């Protein structure tokens, strides 16, 4: 359900 | 020449912790980012975490977060991952993986992995016995049975045949290990001529050698 | 673990193409899980291949590519080679952590079918004076690495005390495995057949003892 990029990635 | 260098195994026991390493080489340590990776054969692999070499930026798997710890030293070029409180559930292969992430998004080059057993047995020599038949052509082997820790070297006639063995990967039950050797030989140098295993465990000090006999 | 699932297993041949998938449990896979595709051959030698979808990870054979298909990551290998029987690992990204899936152990026909060389050692007396019997089956020279084996005790199968070591690559490229049933010297003494069975390639194959 997680997903996406972001700062981390 | 990209290159990550990682111990082949260590032992501990219950408890205890672990500073597991990576030797980064041919390339600029602070533009890639490392990333931590556990293997149990058995249920695949999972994602531990991730640390920026250049920042010190640090990235963590919740359920890693109590359990272990990235750092690296930018003068040595080399990462590490201390895992704290062992169990055996900690058993594994510990990889590190080069990460590039720009207008990219990878994992490239991969140490080859370091293989953790966490266990409070004890060190048990081997009991090597004879594997002959009763009835090229005829094939000897060499049962090392029951040791620990990981590992033994087989050998045959010292060295002397070095084709037509087959030195199987060890089996574990009850937290005892047990593997074998085959050599085929021709139906004529046996029994004729001799043929000999020589099974050494230096974690035991401890080697054996057992001239396969006739059944 | 998020739940990434790949194909247990596939087989091709020099010169085809294959396709592997990657599924996610939560929904479609999206170009934001930046899928990732590793490989892994004999002795754990991991290699990225593709990234963030359909990325090339430099140093990589232009054969291999990335994509999506359908609602899965796809890893396409055009003209299959030799060297690229292996087993390939998905991992997915979601939000703050990867997950790998359970990888897709692919088989390229390289080389003829190979049949198992099947060997069966009887315990040594030596280890019989310790109460113990332990059988000692080897399976070697086998192409593909896929072999099941089995334990019989008069003519019936046998699940406990028993231990078989998973399929490894040979010099020669073939495969060979090993498999071990542990009795007790007492139990040995009131059995009188033993056999060590091999499944390869739908077919069966036995090496027996009557003690
Ligand atoms: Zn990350
Ligand atoms: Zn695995």
């Amino acid at each position: 359900y997680q997903l996406r990029p972001n700062a981390e990635t | 020449q990209v290159q990550l260098q990682q111990p082949g195994a260590e032992l501990v026991k219950p408890g205890a912790s672990v500073k597991l390493s990576c030797k980064a080489s041919g390339y600029t340590f602070t533009s890639y980012w490392m990333h931590w990776v556990k293997q149990r054969p058995g249920r695949g692999l999972e994602w531990i975490g991730r640390i920026d070499p250049n920042s010190g930026g640090t990235a963590y798997n919740e359920k890693f977060k109590s359990k272990a710890t990235l750092q690296v030293d930018k003068p040595s070029s080399t990462a590490y991952m201390q895992l704290s409180s062992l169990t055996s559930e900690d058993s594994a292969v510990y990889y590190c993986a080069r990460y590039d992430y720009y207008g990219g998004s990878y994992f490239d080059y991969w140490g080859q992995g370091t293989t953790l057993t966490v266990s409070s047995a004890k060190t048990t020599p081997p009991s090597v016995y004879p594997l002959a038949p009763g009835s090229s052509m005829v094939t000897l082997g060499c049962l090392v049975k029951g040791y620990f820790p990981e590992p033994v070297t087989v050998v045959w006639n010292s060295g002397s045949i070095s084709s037509g063995v087959h030195t199987f990967p060890a089996v574990l039950q009850q937290g005892l290990y047990t593997l074998s050797s085959s050599v085929t030989v021709p139906s004529s140098p046996w029994p004729s001529e001799t043929v000999t295993c020589n099974v050494a465990h230096p974690a035991s000090s401890t080697k054996v050698d057992k001239a396969i006999g006739p059944r | 673990q998020a739940v990434v699932t790949q194909e247990s297993a596939l087989t091709t041949s020099p010169g085809e193409t294959v396709t592997l998938t990657c599924r996610s449990s939560t929904g479609a896979v999206t170009t934001s899980n930046y899928a990732n595709w590793v490989q892994e051959k004999p002795d754990h030698l991991f290699t990225g291949l593709i990234g963030g979808t359909n990325n090339r990870a430099p140093g990589v054979p232009a054969r291999f590519s990335g994509s999506l298909i359908g609602d899965k990551a796809a890893l396409t290998i055009t003209g299959g080679q030799t060297e690229d029987e292996a087993i390939y690992f998905c991992a997915l990204w979601y939000s703050n952590h990867w997950v790998f899936g359970g990888g897709t152990k692919l088989t390229v026909l390289g080389q003829p079918k190979s049949s198992p060389s099947v060997t069966l050692f009887p315990p040594s007396s030596e280890e019989l004076e310790t109460n113990k019997a332990t059988l000692v089956c080897t399976i070697t020279d086998f192409y593909p690495g896929v072999v099941t084996v089995d334990w019989s005790g008069d003519g019936t199968p046998v699940e406990q005390g028993m231990e078989t070591t998973q399929p490894s690559k040979q010099s020669n490229n073939k495969y060979m495995a090993s498999s071990y049933l542990t009795l007790t010297a007492r139990a040995w003494e009131r059995h009188s057949q033993y056999s060590c069975q091999v499944t390869h390639e739908g077919h069966t194959v036995e090496k027996s003892l009557s003690r």
